[PDB]
């Protein structure tokens, strides 16, 4: 299923393009929450695998950051605000996103529960929905109100309310597990984890006396899509911009050398992460399938009793309900 | 002076302290909105 | 006391954001007003120094734009519709204010309430909200509904009750002088003149026969600072993308033959109607300063006598107490 979750998407996108019909399976949303300092930019833009999102200490992300991944040949972004301009550059491209929350919201730290549009365009990626929210916080900055922390928790909340909402619940290995803000709200919303994927990252930095074993093996405090270990960058890396390959390289030999962990090595790194989070897409994929199907046929029929000569329509129907059956085949 | 400023704060606050014992001395004394002096309850 | 409080005011902010409050000045905004057509744009960006408001032909203002300047190094402008766009290009910018407009109303008479949201910025202005409004009417014209007047008055006069509002009362003369919009509104909030400058636009136009000639004479009913005419771009001039500099040149002609003015022509231009503007807007700043000073020297004092040990206080607020000072003896 990990192998025909990716050409599938595309096979059948790609037939909807040729009959110029808006047609999407519409991929469920993941949404990252957690107190400030969590990494929570970092676990999802390596999914995606590109350096392009504001990244924390004090607040950054003032606005959510609607994406929306393409796959395509280059790897590049551009904004829907600005048209024309084609980034090659992702610094800038983090940098943009910065500028784009001023516009809005004044100069002076505030913030926004409107959305920022960005399309991050990658051959690695199914056209998904992801969203970066702003972290929790203690003091105000700028002319923040003195609640500022619970505001930012509002904002996030009418993401991760929305069903079919990945709840990526990212929580820092230098404070207890039980002390998690990002854990609290994952339990308050969808307590069994229907929709809650745990990520426990900064496994290397971890304070004596905890571990990851139970919670690997779904043993602990149970989800129904378990739990996948990680090691991310700390917040010393945030700041040194320390790079994809290195933190991926140093998170995948960390789980071969564990004591704890080395039976069950390969249900971990960015691999298995990968194969969590898709395999969740895949069950409502292949749910709206019919739907869409007939839509199609009704189409043909009123135009040509009433000859439009839109002729070109009756002959790119035909072509989608091919794609449709390959993909209910598997 | 800052020597006479600091002298104001100590020196002002000891002093009322012991007033509110004269009261309390003579069945006077400031009591609770539903309390009773202790004066009083003694008889 | 113009050039002298510019630079106070963006000082006073800074020290505001060190004590982590929101206090804010609340700059008065400034409402340009007048009938349909009246040249309203060309009034309100000629004080601005720029080319950036839409003119054509027929109805002009479509939209209320509402435009806030933020001081910032870079000069650029950005849409809240059109989250992240740079241009670069002040010809463009005008450009493309101009389209949003025609993307809702078209070119054939229009009408929207819905505000265009600009922010422009630039080093050498205040944080000020300007306002570009419809043109009221009393008869119809184009495709406009028989209740035009209603619609489009009510949007006007949400801005320019907002007390310390310059009004740039523009008249137009295809309206009877009498039933001016602009004397309405003007005369309304500010009877005595201090802040008001009756303006006849469009003089060369007039319908034969009519004036106003002892208003106009300034002893119907007595201003202090009387009233100053001005002749600006008439349709010919907005159809060609005339400049600025040149629809000055026009003004001149008209003026010496119109027996109601031609006593009061050295007080008489748009020169002259910029420099009055200017000298109430400063007033209102200075007012609020006293009391926030008075409220931080109170703070201070208690500590220091017992001294809570709580010395960071000390150094704050000593710091706001400087910046208030140096504003308030000007």
């Amino acid at each position: 299923s990990m192998e025909d979750l990716i050409p599938l998407v595309n096979r059948l996108q790609d037939a909807f393009s040729a009959i110029g019909q808006n047609a999407d399976l519409d991929l469920p949303q993941i949404a990252v929450v957690g107190g400030q300092s969590a990494g929570k930019s970092s676990v999802l833009e390596n999914f995606v695998g590109r350096d392009f999102l504001p990244r924390g200490s004090g607040i950054v992300t003032r606005r959510p950051l609607v994406l929306q991944l393409v796959n395509a040949t280059t790897e590049y972004a551009e904004f829907l605000h600005c048209k024309g301009k084609k980034f090659t550059d992702f610094e800038e491209v983090r940098l943009e996103i910065e500028a784009e929350t001023d516009r809005v919201t004044g100069t002076n730290k505030g913030i926004s529960p409107v959305p920022i549009n960005l399309r991050v365009y990658s051959p690695h990626v199914l056209n998904l929905t992801l969203v970066d929210l702003p972290g929790m916080t203690k003091v105000p900055v700028g002319d923040q109100p003195p609640d500022i922390e619970f505001q930012i928790r509002d904002m996030l909340m009418q993401f991760v309310t929305k069903e079919n909402c990945l709840i990526l619940a990212v929580s820092p290995a230098n404070s207890d597990l039980a002390n998690s803000d990002a854990l609290k709200v994952a339990k308050e919303v969808d307590p069994q984890g229907q929709r809650t994927i745990g990520v426990i990252t900064k496994l290397d930095l971890m304070d004596e006396g905890t571990d990851a074993r139970d919670v690997l093996e779904n043993k602990l405090l149970p989800l129904r899509r378990g739990y996948i270990g990680v090691v991310n960058r700390s917040q010393k890396d945030i700041d040194g911009k320390k790079d994809i390959t290195a933190a991926l390289a140093a998170e995948r030999k960390f789980f071969l050398s564990h004591p704890s962990y080395r039976h069950l090595a390969d249900r971990m790194g960015t691999p298995y992460l990968q194969k969590v989070l898709n395999q969740q897409l895949t069950n409502h994929i292949r749910d709206t399938l019919p739907g869409l199907r007939n839509k199609l046929q009704s189409q043909l029929l009123s135009i040509e009793k009433e000859v439009d000569e839109m002729l070109r329509m009756y002959h790119a129907l035909k072509e989608a309900l091919s794609i449709i059956g390959n993909i209910n085949t598997t | 002076e800052d020597e006479n400023e600091k002298m104001f704060f100590l020196i002002d606050k000891v002093n009322a302290f012991n007033q509110d014992i004269t009261a309390l001395m003579q069945g006077e004394e400031t009591v609770g909105e539903e309390d009773i002096r202790l004066f009083t309850r003694l008889r």
